[PDB]
Order: C-alpha cells, then structure tokens, then sequence
C-alpha cells in the first residue's frame, strides 16, 4: 500500500459511479506517467464497468446495439 | 449562424435559423478547448440538423455557436502531405508545422463515373516474387492482406510503398483506421528508419502520407478517416496522374466504426448487428478506389475476420470488392521464408489466363500444383518415412522445397537492419525463373541456393559460392581454447564487477507539484454564475 492506490466502486454504488471509476483511477495513475515515473493501472472487471455503462444508456433511452450495449 | 441544440454523446444536434447546411457538410463549434468539427448526418426538421462529432463533445453547451463551413470536411492534398501524419480533419499530428497544401479537397466524392472508368484489366507489378506470380495484384484493385503480428506485415507494407514508388512512380497513402497509437507510432518510426518517410528539409523525398484516426477518437472520426485517405490518394490519381497505393489498415475497423455511428444515429441494426447501410458504407469507399483514365488507386487493405467466420457480413461484404488476397502465415514465417505469403492460400482474380496470358498462368498454376502435392504428403513422410515413397514423389519434394525457398526475397527497406541488399524482381524474370525450377533445369543446385535471392541469374551465383566454400574451410582449424579460465573469472570476482546502483528511500515524488487545497464543501453556481456554497435546505 505504500505504492498502491485503490479506487473502489463497489456493487452497491450507483452505475454512474462504477462507470467513472476506471476513468478516475486512470487519472490518478496518469499522474505518475505525466511526471516521469511509471504506473501500473489494473481495471479489475472492466466487463463490470460496461454493464454499469449499459445501465445508464438504456435508462437515458439511448439506442441499444448488440447485447443492448450502446454504440 | 447555428447553435447547439442537443448533445447526446458523440451526436450533436445543432439548430440553424437561416438556411440549413447540406448533409455531409462540416460544422465548426465556436469556442471550445479543441477544434470540434461536426459532420451533418441528417436534417431532422424544425431547422435542426443531426451531426456526428469528430472529437469529444464533453464541455459542449446548448446554444454554443456553430459555424457552417459550407462544404464537407476539406483536407490538404498534394505532394506537401507526403511524409506527414494527418488526422481525419486534415490537421498535422506529427508535430512538424503546418501542411504545405497544394489544394484543399472535400473528402466526400462520388465514385468515378462509367465513362471515366477503365475497361482494361492489368497487373500492378510489385517486385515481390510470390505476389507477382501466384497472386498478382490488379492495377486499380482491392487486395485483402490476411497478416497479423510478426509475419512481417509492416516490412511488406513498406516494400509495396518502396517498389511502387520506385518502378511505377506512384505515391502511397496509409490510412490507419482505428489503429492503436502504440502501433501507429511504430509504423511511423519504422518508416523513418527504412527511408520511406523523411523528416525535415528532405521531407519532399518521402513516398507515403500517413492519415491516422486512432482508437481513442470518437466513432465519427474513425469512420471518416479512411475517406481522408481516399482524398489524398485521389489527388495523386486525378491531378498528379499516378498509380497510387492506398493502405486501409483494417477495413474491418472502418466497418466497425460506421456501425457505431449508425447505432448512435438511432438506426435499426441489420443482420448480425451491423448497420443497415453496410454494403453502401463499404461500397461508397471501395468504389472510389479504381482505375480512371488519369491514373489509378490500388488498395492493399488489411482484413480481420470476426470470430474466424468468413460468412460474417463484414468480411462477406468486403470480399465482394476484393480482387486478390495475400495471406501472411506464421508457418511460412518460422521457416525463414520472407515475405511470409502463403503460396497456396493467397488468391487472385487476376490469376486466369485471359488477363495474364497463358505463359504466366501455367507457371503459377504449375508452381501451386507442386507445392500442393508436397504438403498433402507430410502425413506420409512423418508417418512412414522420407526414403519410403517413390523417386518421383521425392522429385516433387526436391522441386517443391527449392520452390518454397525461391519464393523468399530480400527487401530494400529491410536492408538497414538485415545487411542483405534488396531485390526488385521483374515479372518476366519471375516467370522464366520459375519455368526452370518447374521443368528441372536446376535440380542439381541445392535448396538453400534458392534462398533470399533476386532471380535465376542469382541462384547460380549462390550455388557457386557455397560449393567453393569447402575449398576455403581448410584454411584454419577448430577445437577448444583454454577450457574455462581463458577470460571466465571466478563467481566472487564477478560480484565485484557490479556497478553502483544508488537506491533512494525517498521517492522524489514532489518534483513540480501544485498541492492544491481541496475543501469538502459542495461548491455550486448561483444564478449570477457566481461560485457559492450549496444552500442549506431543499
């Protein structure tokens, strides 16, 4: 933990908050990339992010594509 | 003159109180962190057009001013774009200044009309032996490239760029449609070292324009970046009058991006899930790649087959346009054969004797027969034995193995890191060189004499040198020198070899750091627009 950040958008969190957590974890990890150091980002279940984003899009009545996912 | 009405993801509706822009016109959003270009997709009614954005729409406000450019996306074309990297809307992303535009052309264009078409059908000579014999390239054709990683696809791309520029005098455009930026940077830097892209004052001696739409670009930007590659190649065809190569890197990602912009525009998806306009989204692009009376565009476009399913509608619609396939294989690549064109899997529509002639046709038809009969007996050799079968079946094995070697060729763009010079092999020298191996004028020569050579005048000059080599191995001798204390130290003497590595307990983690104080109060904007704390009760 002296080298690790943990961004945690768990199951009870809102689907907007699980959609934005890989992006907000990446921005925290992009700090080390942009200042010359090296980063290791792990998006554990990126397939669970896309399910959270499909939830927001079908509820915003955006037109669904394959497996009801957005364009 | 128009203002932003709706922002739904990458799809912007803007509203014009005057005259509407035409469909496919380009709109620029006034006042935004990046230059945002919208392309008009439809006229919705009630003075609204629906647009697909070429960049991110985050930070876009309803009522933002939107200027109609009066035209579609206009990109710089000409010789000044050679050796430059350009994005979909024509901006330089290679960080080398502005693009010297000979003209600025609309990227939307009808295909050349029926009278402008060429009724003739002829070979684009490539200087690659396995491509000019077994799967010839039609001038003005579309060629599917079934490569991958490590089969030498990029050095085959740069060799096509090299030989078409050197022999036929035509330039190349590389349209990278939805490419990874790590791989698009790899192609840029390998084109710089191999000489097909030059930087600086000798920029004009470059042979290839790179038109890049990366994966992180929105689906509208990737769907139009192959038409930006068309438009650069159409200037060389119609104004310069050249035989242009166009590389649409992954034509499947063109399909995939156009399928996303139909899904975002609310269109009902077709069979397996592509856009309803799949055959006219492809056919609009593929029909501008043709031969006119001025010059030609030949397209070598990489084909991905989804789920290894050739009957999927994205390859099946693509293969209706394709005039040749070049399949690059790993099995051919691990035999040291470069280029790794599979001599049996690679097909051409140009390979029939009414268009290449019967003396070319029977050679390629005979060469493929010899290689086919050799590779269906490879569960006869390993099961039974090599010297088991007949002498004629061994005559094919000796003839096929020095044909399978002779399809190799050293490349002129690869000589800066391989040492072996490049060999442009002419068409008549390819046919006449393979007549002889087919009949048996070279059955006495070794198989590795037929390896990485130009033509049959160089197979004799390789068997001469290797055969003599046995005359020049009695020059010196070969045994052991000073078993393991010649210059092999002790292991504890090698621990004191090791150089100083300074390890800091400090991380150096506050180099140039702002360290803003963030307060956990909720800050909102009141009705003046003034930043204020959030009011207390609902």
């Amino acid at each position: 933990m002296r080298y690790t950040i943990m961004v945690s958008a768990t199951a009870s969190d809102a689907a907007p908050l699980q959609f934005l957590a890989p992006y907000s974890g990446c921005a925290m990890a992009e700090y080390f990339r942009d200042t010359g150091k090296h980063g290791l980002i792990i998006y554990d279940d990126l397939s669970k992010q896309s399910v959270a984003y499909r939830q927001m899009s079908l509820l915003l009545r955006r037109p669904p594509g394959r497996e009801a996912f957005p364009g | 003159a128009g203002y932003v009405s709706q922002v739904i993801g990458p799809v912007v509706d803007v509203r014009f109180d005057g005259e509407l822009p035409s469909i496919l016109s380009s709109l620029e959003v006034e006042g935004h962190s990046v230059r945002l270009v919208l392309e008009v997709a439809q006229h919705m009614g009630d003075n609204t057009v629906r647009c697909i954005a070429m960049d991110s729409t985050d930070g876009l406000v309803r009522g933002q001013k939107v200027v109609d450019t009066g035209s579609p996306i206009k990109v710089p074309v000409g010789r000044g774009t050679l050796g430059r990297i350009m994005n979909v809307i024509g901006e330089p992303v290679d960080e080398q200044g502005p693009i010297d535009a000979a003209d600025i052309w609309s990227i939307h264009r009808e295909a050349p009309e029926f009278t402008e078409q060429s009724t003739e059908q002829e070979i684009l000579v490539t200087g690659i032996k396995v491509v000019d014999l077994l799967a010839p390239y039609q001038r003005g054709g579309k060629i599917g490239l079934f490569g991958g990683a490590g089969v030498g696809k990029t050095v085959l791309i740069m060799e096509l760029i090299n030989n078409v520029a050197k022999a036929h005098g035509g330039f190349s455009v590389f349209a990278g449609v939805g490419e990874r930026t790590r791989e698009g940077n790899d192609l840029y830097r390998e084109m710089i070292e191999s000489g097909v892209i030059k930087l600086g004052a000798e920029r004009g001696n470059s042979k290839c324009t790179l038109v890049y739409g990366q994966m992180n670009e929105p689906p509208g930007a990737r769907a139009r970046v192959a038409l930006t590659g068309l438009t650069v190649a159409e200037y060389f065809r119609d104004i310069e009058g050249q035989d242009v190569l166009l590389f649409v890197d992954n034509i499947f990602r063109f399909t995939q991006a156009n399928s996303e912009v139909s899904a975002l525009l609310g269109r009902i998806p077709s069979a397996v899930g592509y856009q309803p306009t799949l055959a006219t989204d492809l056919g609009g692009l593929q029909e501008r790649i043709t031969t006119t009376t001025k010059g030609s565009i030949t397209s070598v476009q990489a084909v991905y087959v989804p789920a290894d399913d050739l009957t999927d509608p994205a390859p099946a619609t693509t293969f209706a346009h394709l005039d040749a396939t070049t399949v690059l294989s790993r099995s051919i690549a691990e035999l040291g054969i470069y280029p790794a064109v599979d001599p049996l899997d690679s097909t051409s529509r140009m390979l029939n004797p009414n268009v290449i002639g019967a003396e070319h046709y029977n050679v390629a038809r005979g060469v493929q027969k010899v290689l086919q009969d050799y590779k269906n007996l490879q569960d006869i050799i390993a099961i039974l034995g090599m010297d088991e079968l007949s002498e004629e079946d061994k005559l094919t094995v000796a003839r096929a193995r020095k044909i399978q070697r002779f399809l190799s060729q050293p490349f002129q763009v690869a000589e800066v890191f391989t040492g072996t010079p490049g060999k442009y092999v002419d068409l008549a020298d390819t046919i006449s060189g393979f007549q002889g191996v087919l009949t048996g004028k070279y059955d006495d020569l070794p198989e590795m004499a037929f390896y990485m050579v130009g033509d049959i005048k160089e197979v004799k000059e390789k068997a001469d040198k290797m055969a003599k080599d046995i005359a020049s191995r009695k020059e010196a001798d070969n045994k052991k020198v000073s078993e393991e204390l010649k210059d092999i130290p002790s292991l504890d003497k090698l621990v004191s070899e090791i150089k100083e590595v300074v390890i800091e307990e400090d991380d150096g983690l506050e180099e140039d750091f702002k360290a803003e104080a963030l307060s956990s109060e909720t800050v909102v904007l009141n009705e003046e627009g003034k930043s204020v704390p959030l009011p207390k009760k609902n």
